[PDB]
RNA sequence: UGAUAAGAUAAUAAAUAUGUGGUGUAAACGUGAGUAAUUUUAUUAGGAAUUAAUGAACUAUAGAAUAAGCUAAAUACUUAAUAUAUAAAAAGGAUAUAUAAUAUAUUUAUCUAUAGUCAAGCCAAUAAUGGUU
RNA sequence: ACAUAUUAUUAUCUUAUUAUUUAUAUAAUAUUUUUUAAUAAAUUUAUUAAUUUAUAUUUAUUUAUAUCAGAAAU
């Protein structure tokens, strides 16, 4: 679609790979602070310059983001319990209690 | 064994009582039941030994909390640290938010200023925790003739033995105290005298809403001498003691009154056989501010 | 045996319809 | 999508060439297991238009056959449509604007065909 | 705010799913061991006992959402109050605004009732491999 | 013959667990109930620990019946 315009929180493109997070701020050198190519380059640009499928989409998730004014913040993947997967808690649990209170 | 040792074991004691679970409680402290206790062999927290039987606890006096606050060091954290304990409890249990009463609050505040030598932090633990006071329904506590009076002659000690003579702070900070108060029942009539003290002190004029004129209605404790009762009636009055004599000693206006006066010969004759509460409190703050 | 009571009373109840089929006929 | 009764799409056709019948379904049951009714059809894939007809202005259509009371009795019921059925729904005319979502919202964009319903 | 800084309070911005809670796993998926039918299958314009104060979870409508206790605290749990012979309930959170914690408003939840939708239990008739050595 | 494996059955033996049903407790908890100390507050009342009292809910043991399973016989 148009080009957004930079703000305050997000200057420039290296603003806007660390607030999204999920490690985006390897791609630092791939855009080179461009603010066109990252409001530009759909996902077979980005495929072409080795981001892969998961970083790619999510960039393109955030961009989206950002052009309708909505908040880009870092949202986490989620993550098994510190216990483990509930197909495998019972047998962690028992392990996990006669290890370390006995 | 010293006083203070023997009155903390006291307090400790019945704080873990009304701190444990209610389930449990018949199964610990009960003794009928110290054998049902080993069988379920319930585990101590903290992965500690299973619980053991404990001597069944009774409602405690309020002279165990004065025995324990005089017994602070000079510079120590035991009394601070204690009611950050004491006041972290639940305010659903009514024994320990209805143990403190108006008298403990002036025998901390007084004790922290002339003898423990921590005033400010243990007006600061008065005032953070006043709001849970006020949900545990004890909210007589912060009164005039234990809360507000006392804070205001530890004030006028302190503008003196530190010299603060800003007109502003002064202000503020007796605004926040009035502001503090939650049951504003003026008896004595030494708290208008306190607080106009104290503006002559700091150059400044007192204006407080509802603190209206009393006139002085000073306690005489009778000539008769008791035993055990007239040792209570004196450590009764022993708060405004401390609130005559400092009226009079750190300003000359007070001496107009002659109210102030009677109390003191009928308090100081009443056992002047014994020391004085006022000037012991004074050598303290002296050893206090040399370090 | 409660299991040997109600055996002997069924066995005791089919003797009697047996006995009963033979003075039926 | 919530309820126990659900409008929504069951796949058919052969790998690579997907096709879908548009469904009354139990919520638990499978995606393509028999369902209470089938309202209609739904090809995804757009009729090609030839370059004449392109510049001609001819837009691809999808076509979707649906039976369009029954469709409207199981809404009136409180069946509940999936996202996607509920786009097609919107587009139908039976649905309004009360079914968007704030994603979808099309508030500003340019109406360049107005719904026509005809005879043929 | 605390006369010296340990803490408290509120606002804002983050963190925590190794604490207490909620919802979800009777489905789907896989398999064909058992099962020859008081049970399983298929069928019928079949039936009654003439099927619950059951909603499981959405729709429409109406009303309600009270007091204590227990836990560190709660939309956890327990005991009560009031609600179709009558019986049988519940829960707040977020965000604004005005007040001096309370009230409204918005939003999202909780409980009850009536109907709908989905969905259940039971029975009959008929048929369902081989051997009477 | 028979040595094996599998299954089923029982007027038999043993039996986990569970359901139901007995008897018992100076059993626990709550409330009621009879008193009794200790403590506290106030200047009788409250709390805690006991005792008496019934009530409900549990717990332990116990009686009987059925029961996974195993043994024996067929
Ligand atoms: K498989
Ligand atoms: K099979
Ligand atoms: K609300
Ligand atoms: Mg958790
Ligand atoms: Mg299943
Ligand atoms: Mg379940
Ligand atoms: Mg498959
Ligand atoms: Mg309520
Ligand atoms: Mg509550
Ligand atoms: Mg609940
Ligand atoms: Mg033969
Ligand atoms: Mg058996």
């Amino acid at each position: 679609s148009t080009i957004p315009k930079p703000s305050d929180q997000v200057p420039d493109v290296d603003a806007f790979l660390n607030k999204i997070g999920r490690n985006c701020n390897e791609l630092k050198d791939t855009f080179e602070n461009n603010w066109n190519n990252l409001f530009q380059w759909d996902s077979k640009i980005l495929k072409e310059k080795g981001v892969n499928i998961q970083q790619r989409k999510y960039i393109l998730k955030q961009v989206h983001n950002y052009r309708n004014n909505r908040p880009i913040h870092e949202i986490k993947l989620g993550k098994k319990s510190f216990f483990g997967g509930e197909r495998k808690r019972k047998a962690f649990t028992a392990k996990w209690k006669a290890e370390n209170k006995q | 064994a010293s006083t203070g040792e023997i009155a903390k074991a006291k307090l400790d004691e019945f704080l873990i009582y009304h701190k444990t679970d209610a389930k449990l409680k018949p199964f610990i402290y009960r003794p009928k039941n110290a054998q049902i206790l080993l069988t379920k062999d319930i585990r101590d927290p903290k992965t500690r030994e299973p619980l053991q039987p404990r001597p069944p606890v009774k409602p405690l006096s309020k002279q165990t909390l004065n025995d324990f606050i005089y017994s602070v060091e000079p510079n120590s954290t035991e009394l601070l640290d204690w009611f950050k304990e004491w006041t972290g409890t639940s305010i659903r249990k009514r024994a320990i938010w209805t143990y403190i009463s108006p008298i403990h609050v002036q025998k901390m505040l007084t004790a922290s200023f002339f003898k423990i030598g921590k005033y400010a932090h243990m007006v600061g633990l008065l005032y953070g925790i006043e709001h849970k006071f006020l949900k545990a329904q004890n909210p007589s506590v912060f009164d005039i003739e234990h809360f507000f009076n006392t804070n205001i002659m530890c004030a006028l000690h302190r503008n003196r033995l530190k010299d603060y003579k800003d007109a502003e702070i002064a202000q503020r900070k007796l605004q926040v105290a009035w502001k503090k108060v939650l049951n504003r029942k003026n008896n004595t009539g030494l708290a208008n005298i306190l607080v106009a003290t104290l503006g002559r002190q700091i150059g400044f004029t007192p204006e407080l809403t509802g603190l209206q004129p009393v006139d002085i209605s000073l306690p005489d404790i009778p000539n008769s001498s008791s035993g055990a009762e007239l040792k209570d009636l004196l450590s009764k009055y022993e708060g405004i003691y401390l609130i005559a004599r400092t009226l009079l000693d750190i300003d000359q206006h007070n001496a107009q009154y002659l109210e102030l006066q009677e109390f003191i010969r009928q308090y100081q004759n009443a056992l002047s056989e014994s020391s004085d509460p006022y000037d012991t409190h004074l050598k303290a703050l002296g050893l206090l501010e040399t370090p | 045996s409660a299991k040997a009571v109600k055996f002997l009373k069924a066995q005791r109840r089919k003797q009697k319809n047996e006995a009963k089929q033979a003075t039926l006929k | 999508t919530c309820g126990l009764v659900r409008i929504r799409l069951a796949r058919f056709g052969r790998k690579n060439s997907p096709v879908y019948n548009i469904v009354v379904a139990n919520s638990r049951k499978a995606r393509d297991a028999k369902p209470i009714e089938v309202l209609g059809t739904y090809v995804p894939v757009p009729s090609p238009v030839t370059k004449r007809e392109l510049k001609r202005g001819v837009v691809p259509i999808k076509d979707v056959k649906l039976d369009f009371d029954r469709t409207k009795y199981w809404i009136g019921v409180g069946a509940q449509p999936s996202e996607t059925v509920t786009k097609l729904l919107r587009k139908a005319g039976i649905l309004n604007d009360a079914w968007a979502t704030s994603k979808n919202s099309n508030v500003n964009r340019k109406v360049v065909f107005e719904r026509m319903e005809t005879l043929e």
